[PDB]
């Protein structure tokens, strides 16, 4: 019998790992401060990673990979990309990091049609300079669904277990503003669930927003003559592989005296030359409603069970 | 990467390869707290040993 | 030549003396009797071993030490052990009645009384130095003598020795082999008052060194002694450079100097490989390359922490054996790529390394077999500080209650001394952030 | 050298003084003459801590002996090793105590006090270093209650520095000789929150219940009652007795289980309770039982704040800490949080006589309070009707006192209680 405690209780996807552990009647919660854990939900913020590890007889995992930072907080992804020599690339967008590094002065090198995009829209630099935090290129081109003419993004989840195998969930979303694409009026442009769930006639062309991976195959088939796992995944799969095999030896807990697991979002764009485009790492992923039920159940499967035995839904990169 | 001051005899050799450069309380204070801690005691003793001799009039008066 | 004198201070201290002192013998060739057949010159001598043992008329070499032990049990049996002869009588210091785990009661009250008895006997050894550089002192963080004693002699020697250097050799406190409930409140007690008396200290995790033997060594139930034989190494190793012809580290000057930018910042974590079972039948014999990279995995560090994720401040490489400078470059070449190595922007990026000829000396019939080479590095790095607030949480959760502040209040001490220590440490951990995090 | 003086006072005392010397002069060699006869040097190694070497190189224990009349005494002295004991330690009077704490503490015991200490002082001044005294006394009678903590006042005037630690039996209306031992029981207990640093409660209800239910016993006499406690205490002076990786003593234990000086009180624990020794795993799950208590209260409706568990025989000192580590994570609900490493545990490689295998155990459990507020409910319930105070008032006591004793046993429960939820 097993032990865990739990310490992001706001977590969506972890409130339910919690759940499904304690009604196989073989785990057994605590409070948020017992040492004496199997496994530990971390906070989503200073996860002491310090103090894990020193139990006498207690086997220690944890759901974060201390580090993994690197990858989630834009700043740091854009000095990753741009400072790892894994990482050249041609998948992310042509990027610079701004202070209130920094690199202002080569900002303006590429200048010489230069729209672009900042937060943490416009086409003059001094727009959004004023906000006194990254500035990429914008995707000026992007792929439409039709009909509806329609932007969207992809968001992909990506279990790392202790042992590092690399599991890309199956399922995945495409989460569109379901509202025609325009140009210069700023709706369609930030495409999601903060620019829409305030300001923006709350999902038109489909379901809440959302459209998973066989509806869009479907069409891609229909409307391209190609697949998804073609025209798409493939590229998908070749840069979730290239950002954890970078990071691999900064993170990794294999000789460590605890363990990590961690689930991640992947966040795409697709142009319309069907290329592939990375956006940003989310290191705390909610995920889409429908399928809740079965990434909450594989996690436990191959991250959590892998580790305290008791008595395939991934594909391995 | 680069080697200096390379120092060879019958022991060994020592030497240094870089790779990047770069970009008290006086004896009376302490007399001080020692006693003050002996001063402590002395009370706390002094007033347990006082009240054993306020129980011992309570027996003699029982 | 100049001497080092060593101070032994509790259980402890005196328990890995005597490992140390057993090596140092084996190494320089001191038969249990004080004769050293290979030293010529009888009664005298400005050689490097000199600086650790002086040499009487009758050719005894004595080790310049003082053990001190509130209580004479663990000592009694140097008085008479294997190397009773080696030591004279005076150098072997014990009272009645120990420090019962209590920090306050090893400083405050038994230790008032015997600190001028011990500086007496120190004295009388600082007297037979030409040049004294300072002292090495070896003593638990966590019972009462090797805590609450050390911290009172560390202030006094500050006063009768201002200008000479202090090394600690710490023993961190572990529950898979600890004594006392209340070793978190001496641990911080003691290195908040010692701290600006200690120049460098080497803070050994009886955990890390625990588990060492358990995994490498291939014993379920690891001893005191197959703990204290493998400190001894490591100890060995440091002090090698102080007892043999050598260049790098030749005094205790040189371990702040090149150990040590920032003065709170003094606590060099000590990696060492390879440890190798005695009894383990077919061993291949592992190479330079080899055991510099063991140097970076944690499960070989005195103090397990994740030196990933902070910043060095400088690396020193000590080895022991047959190795040659090329070989080192290459290993280190390869390893700067492959590993996360990031020193501060204020720090030269590398290493300093020595290389003592003569391979390790293993106790014989002990549980560590002969190498061919060994190394020891010593690499100041920020990650050390996951010790600390490993200790900093065990003493919060007990004194948020007050559990066992009693027992220290009786003997005189102040609650405040306890929440002062505590607010030193807070600020010793903030110190370890400014320089190793952005 | 660390000797302890040893003080046994009234029947229960002297009777359960009695096998304590009984069971541990057999550990450690010495026969019912003084004489030592063993096989291993373990046995000699601390045996001053309780033995006195006498001038044919004989070992006499360093105990007092202490009645306020004779019948108990002279029962101890033709017993088994009755002869064994120093004849001047023998310090009784006449007249008895009648069940009364007041008798015991301010007029019969007040007589013959003073000659006891003079039995200490002579016991104490040859001790080369002296960690303290074990008395061993019930609360429910009048001398070992009030005789005993009237001895316990006046030790720690005269030796305020060193250890006072008590055996202490709690009575219970099952094994009860009259209906006053709440009254001297409450009185006792507001002594020894005040005069000792550790005290162990041995329930006589636990006691009894364990002799019934589990030993199979259907009406046991008081001996088979001290059996029980025989075993409990030589477990609980092993770590004290023979030398160990632990150098246990009376102030160390102290240091280390009790967190808040008013809560100094033990509740013991042993196993087994036959030919098949217990596997480790049967050790630890007994222990830790509701049935193994020597005091009568349910572990698991409070919490431990501090556990000392040791193991005698040979046995796998790494399964011991699998299995120890292991009860502790499944019942972590019963364990307090915020004391690291608040559990440990010691082996000792010799035995007791007639077991391969036994583990006693220490515990400082919050759910002694139950004890108390037992003990508290049967005061309250004559004293709210003033019932039986005649024989208290007689001696010179006023209602004043009784409901201070009252109050500082209630205040107590409530310390108890406020660490239950911590
Ligand atoms: N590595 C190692 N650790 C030891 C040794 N002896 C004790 N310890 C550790 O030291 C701590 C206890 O402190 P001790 O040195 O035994 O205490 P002391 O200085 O004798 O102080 P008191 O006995 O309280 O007077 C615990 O962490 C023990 O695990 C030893 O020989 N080697
Ligand atoms: N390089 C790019 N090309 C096209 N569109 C882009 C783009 N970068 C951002 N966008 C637009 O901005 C939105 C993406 O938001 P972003 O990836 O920066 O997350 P975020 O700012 O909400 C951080 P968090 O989710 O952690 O709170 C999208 O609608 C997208 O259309
Ligand atoms: N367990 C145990 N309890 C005893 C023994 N003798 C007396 N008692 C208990 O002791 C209490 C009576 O006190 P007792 O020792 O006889 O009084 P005293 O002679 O005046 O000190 C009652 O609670 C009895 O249950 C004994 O030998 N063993
Ligand atoms: C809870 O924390 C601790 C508690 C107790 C001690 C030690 C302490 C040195 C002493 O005395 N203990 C002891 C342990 C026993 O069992 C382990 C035992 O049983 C026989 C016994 O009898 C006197 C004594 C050390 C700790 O760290
Ligand atoms: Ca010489
Ligand atoms: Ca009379
Ligand atoms: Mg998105
Ligand atoms: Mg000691
Ligand atoms: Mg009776």
């Amino acid at each position: 019998m097993y032990t865990f405690v739990v310490r992001d209780e706001n977590s969506s996807v972890y409130a339910e790992v919690s759940r499904l552990l304690l009604a196989t009647g073989q785990w057994k919660r605590l409070r948020k401060d017992n040492p004496r854990f199997n496994l530990m939900l971390g906070e989503r913020n200073r996860l002491p990673f310090g103090r894990l590890g020193h139990e006498p007889g207690l086997v220690q995992l944890v759901n974060y990979y201390r580090g993994a930072d690197k990858l989630c907080r834009k700043a740091s992804l854009v000095k990753l990309i741009k400072t790892s020599p894994e990482l050249s690339c041609t998948w992310f967008p042509e990027s610079y990091v701004i202070y209130p590094t920094d690199e202002r002065e080569v900002f303006l090198a590429a200048y010489n049609g230069n729209v672009w995009i900042a937060k943490s829209i416009s086409s003059e630099a001094s727009e959004l300079l004023d906000f006194i935090h990254v500035i990429q290129k914008y995707l000026e081109k992007p792929l439409l669904l039709e009909p509806g003419h329609r932007k969207f993004d992809i968001r992909s989840w990506v279990l790392v277990d202790h042992l590092y195998n690399i599991y890309l969930y199956r399922e995945g979303v495409l989460r569109t503003s379901s509202e025609p694409y325009n140009s210069a009026d700023k709706t369609c442009h930030l495409t999601n669930h903060c620019i829409q769930k305030e300001y923006s006639n709350y999902g038109r062309y489909e379901e809440g927003n959302e459209m998973f991976f066989e509806e869009f195959n479907q069409y891609l088939m229909d409307a391209l003559n190609t697949t998804l796992e073609n025209s798409i995944l493939l590229q998908i799969k070749h840069i979730i592989r290239s950002c954890l095999m970078c990071i691999e030896p900064a993170i990794s807990t294999k000789h460590l005296h605890y363990q990590s697991f961690q689930l991640f979002g992947f966040d795409f764009m697709v142009d319309e030359e069907l290329k592939v485009w990375l956006i940003e790492v989310n290191g705390a992923p909610a995920c889409a409603q429908k399928l809740y039920a079965e990434l909450c159940q594989g996690i436990v499967d191959v991250a959590i069970s892998s580790v305290f035995p008791l008595a395939s839904i991934f594909i391995k990169l | 990467m680069e080697v200096i001051e390379l120092n060879k005899c019958t022991s060994g050799q020592s030497f240094e390869v870089i790779l990047k450069p770069p970009s008290d309380p006086s004896l009376e204070e302490i007399q001080k707290k020692l006693e003050a801690a002996e001063e402590r005691r002395k009370y706390q003793e002094a007033e347990l040993l006082k009240h054993l001799a306020e129980k011992r009039e309570h027996e003699r008066e029982v | 030549m100049r001497e080092c004198i060593s101070i032994h201070v509790g259980q402890a201290g005196v328990q890995i003396g005597n490992a140390c002192w057993e090596l140092y013998c084996l190494e320089h060739g001191i038969q249990p009797d004080g004769q050293m057949p290979s030293d010529k010159t009888i009664g005298g001598g400005d050689d490097s071993f000199n600086t650790f043992f002086s040499e009487t008329g009758a050719g005894k070499h004595v080790p310049r030490a003082v053990f001190v032990d509130l209580e004479p049990t663990v000592i009694d049996e140097v008085r008479t052990g294997t190397y009773r002869q080696l030591f004279h009588p005076e150098q072997l210091i014990t009272g009645k009645e120990d420090a019962a785990n209590n920090y306050a009661r090893g400083h405050y009250t038994i230790g008032k009384e015997i600190i001028d008895l011990v500086l007496d006997r120190i004295r009388k050894l600082a007297d037979q130095c030409t040049g004294l550089q300072g002292f090495l002192v070896f003593h638990s963080f966590g019972g009462g003598t090797g805590s609450g004693f050390t911290s009172l002699l560390m202030e006094r020697l500050s006063v009768d020795y201002g200008k000479k250097s202090k090394l600690e050799f710490s023993i961190y406190p572990a529950p898979q082999v600890s004594t006392a409930v209340v070793e978190p409140y001496n641990s911080i007690l003691t290195t908040h008052t010692t701290l600006e008396h200690s120049d460098c200290a080497f803070m050994v995790d009886n955990e890390a060194i625990y588990d060492i033997c358990r995994r490498n060594l291939d014993i379920e139930r690891p001893t005191y002694t197959n703990l204290n034989r493998l400190i001894s190494q490591i100890v060995s190793s440091i002090t090698a450079s102080l007892r043999f012809d050598g260049a790098l580290n030749v005094d205790l000057t040189e371990f702040q100097t090149n150990l040590v930018p920032y003065p709170r910042i003094h606590f060099p974590l000590a990696t060492y490989a390879p440890v190798i079972s005695a009894e383990k039948a077919y061993h291949e014999q592992l190479s330079v390359a080899e055991i510099t990279n063991a140097c970076f995995e944690p499960a070989n560090q005195m103090v397990k922490c994740d030196p990933r994720h902070g910043k060095y401040m400088a690396c020193c490489l000590l080895y022991r054996g047959d190795v040659v400078p090329k070989d080192v470059n290459a290993a280190i070449a390869t390893i700067k790529t492959k590993r996360s190595i990031q020193f501060v922007d204020w720090c030269p990026t590398g290493f300093k390394v020595g290389i003592n000829y003569q391979p390790p000396t293993v106790v014989p019939g002990g549980d560590l077999a002969k190498v061919q080479r060994a190394v020891c590095m010593l690499s100041n790095t920020t990650a050390i500080a996951e010790a600390w607030a490993r200790l900093d949480h065990k003493f919060d959760l007990m004194y948020a209650k007050r559990a066992f502040v009693h027992w220290y209040v009786g003997e005189g001490m102040e609650e405040g001394e306890f929440s002062e220590a505590r607010e030193d440490m807070a600020a010793l951990e903030k110190d370890y952030e400014e320089v190793g995090v952005d | 050298m660390r000797e302890i003086v040893h003080i046994q006072a009234g029947q229960c005392g002297n009777q359960i003084g009695a096998k304590f010397w009984e069971v541990i002069s057999d550990e450690h060699g010495i026969d019912p003459t003084g004489s030592y006869h063993g096989d291993s040097d373990l046995q000699l190694e601390r045996i001053n801590v309780y033995y006195n070497e006498a001038t044919g190189n004989k070992y006499v224990p360093r105990a007092i002996l202490v009645d306020l009349e004779p019948g108990t005494m002279d029962s101890v002295r033709s017993g088994p090793f009755g002869q064994i004991f120093r004849p001047d330690n023998f310090v009784f009077g006449q007249s008895g105590a009648g069940n009364n704490w007041a008798k015991g503490h301010y007029t019969e015991g007040a007589e013959l006090v003073d000659s006891v200490l003079d039995v200490v002082r002579k016991e104490s001044e040859s001790c080369d270093c002296l960690q303290g005294f074990q008395l061993t006394h019930s609360l429910g009678g009048g001398t070992g209650s009030g005789m005993g903590t009237l001895l316990i006042s006046k030790i720690r005037e005269e030796y305020p520095d060193r250890i006072m630690n008590t055996f202490s039996v709690m009575p219970s209306p099952k094994v009860s000789d009259t209906v006053v031992e709440p009254y001297n029981a409450t009185l006792s207990v507001h002594q020894l929150v005040e005069n000792t640093d550790e005290t162990y409660c041995i329930d006589n209800e636990a006691l009894y219940d364990i002799c019934f239910r589990t030993l199979k016993l259907t009406t046991p006499t008081y001996g088979d009652l001290n059996h029980l406690v025989s075993a409990t205490m030589s477990g609980v002076t092993t770590c004290l007795r023979f030398p160990g990786q632990l150098n246990a003593d009376l102030r160390k234990l102290a240091v280390n289980m009790v967190p808040f000086p008013r809560l100094h009180f033990f509740m013991p624990g042993f196993a087994p309770l036959q030919y098949r020794a217990l596997t480790v795993p049967e050790l630890t799950q007994q222990m830790f039982d509701s049935k193994n208590m020597m005091a009568a209260c349910d572990p698991r409706h409070g919490r431990y704040l501090t556990v000392a568990a040791i193991f005698r025989g040979r046995m796998s000192m790494k399964e011991v800490d699998e299995q120890m580590l292991n009860v502790q994570n499944k019942n972590s609900s019963y364990f307090v949080e915020w004391i690291p490493n608040n559990v440990k545990t010691a082996v000792c490689d010799i035995p007791p006589r007639g077991l391969k295998m036994s583990a006693t155990f220490i515990g400082n459990s919050t759910a002694i309070q139950e004890l108390f507020k037992r003990i508290s409910e049967q005061f309250t319930a004559m004293f709210r009707r003033k019932a039986f105070l005649h024989w208290y008032t007689g001696e010179g006591m006023d209602e004043m006192e009784f409901t201070e004793a009252e109050s500082n046993m209630n205040d107590l429960v409530s310390e108890y209680q406020q660490y239950q939820d911590a």
